[PDB]
């Protein structure tokens, strides 16, 4: 909703921060009591974020100080107005000190850039964001051995051993959708699912080949709001013309 | 994992 321009540009100033302003602790105390299991794996994960804001530049102090510009914390932000007055949570809040969990501060350090021969046939962005951009590719020596009129198919789908996992959710299916090779470098949309497929906002018919266009958008989980996944397609033209040349 | 589909009304 901001433009990508707009994001950018927020990316750009925060890169800056992170490289020259900014000073970070991670919260030691814990709200809940956790096997040695959990705290554990909550203890990689803080490391992890350590590696990761380190990487952009930023200082991590081991103690909560007058210099600090964020604190992160695994404990419930929402819930820090029930915390004791002594609680270092409770102090930075009333201060106005930034506190992100760490599901914030992993989101921000993606937003951070911080985390063959075989062609690109197409190139798949969710534009609802539940999935990174993922390129589908293709031999240009096995398709063109290949005498059949599908040169090869790429399944979309909720069962993680597909070609492109549409992450867990019940409404989908665990093979939902497939994308075909056609011969000239041609894609074709083959909707296979039990609750449908819609292409450009419309429901296309089960089992049938349906012709891809640059920009199309392939949208699942229609009906509900929160189940909804946009994938837009871009269809890399250089393709067609490695198929020619190698003819 | 792999479960059957929520099928809609």
């Amino acid at each position: 909703h901001m433009t990508p321009k707009e994001l950018l540009e927020w990316q750009t100033n925060w890169k800056k921060i992170m490289k020259r302003d900014s000073r970070i602790y991670f919260d030691i105390t814990d709200d809940v009591e956790m096997n040695t299991y959990n705290k554990s794996k909550m203890d990689k994960r803080r490391d992890l974020l350590k590696r990761g804001f380190l990487t952009l530049g930023a200082q991590i102090t081991q103690f909560f100080d007058t210099t600090v510009t964020i604190v992160i914390t695994r404990r419930s932000v929402e819930n820090i107005y029930l915390l004791k007055d002594t609680d270092i949570l409770s102090r930075a809040k009333k201060n106005y000190m930034k506190v992100w969990s760490y599901e914030k501060a992993a989101r921000f350090l993606k937003n951070l850039d911080v985390d063959i021969g075989e062609n690109i046939v197409c190139r798949v962005i969710c534009t609802t964001g539940q999935i990174p951009i993922r390129d589908l590719s293709a031999d240009i020596s096995q398709v063109l051995k290949e005498k059949r009129s599908i040169k090869k198919v790429w399944t979309f789908g909720r069962n993680p051993a597909c070609d492109y996992h549409l992450g867990n959710i019940s409404r989908l299916s665990n093979k939902h959708f497939q994308i075909l090779l056609g011969e000239d470098g041609n894609l074709l949309l083959n909707d296979i699912s039990t609750n449908g497929t819609w292409l450009n906002g419309q429901k296309v018919e089960k089992n049938s080949n349906q012709l891809l266009s640059q920009g199309d958008e392939i949208t699942v989980g229609v009906g509900v709001e929160s189940d909804i996944l946009s994938l837009v397609i871009f269809i890399n033209d250089k393709f067609k013309q490695c198929l020619e040349q190698n003819k | 994992d792999g479960e059957s589909t929520d099928e809609d009304d």
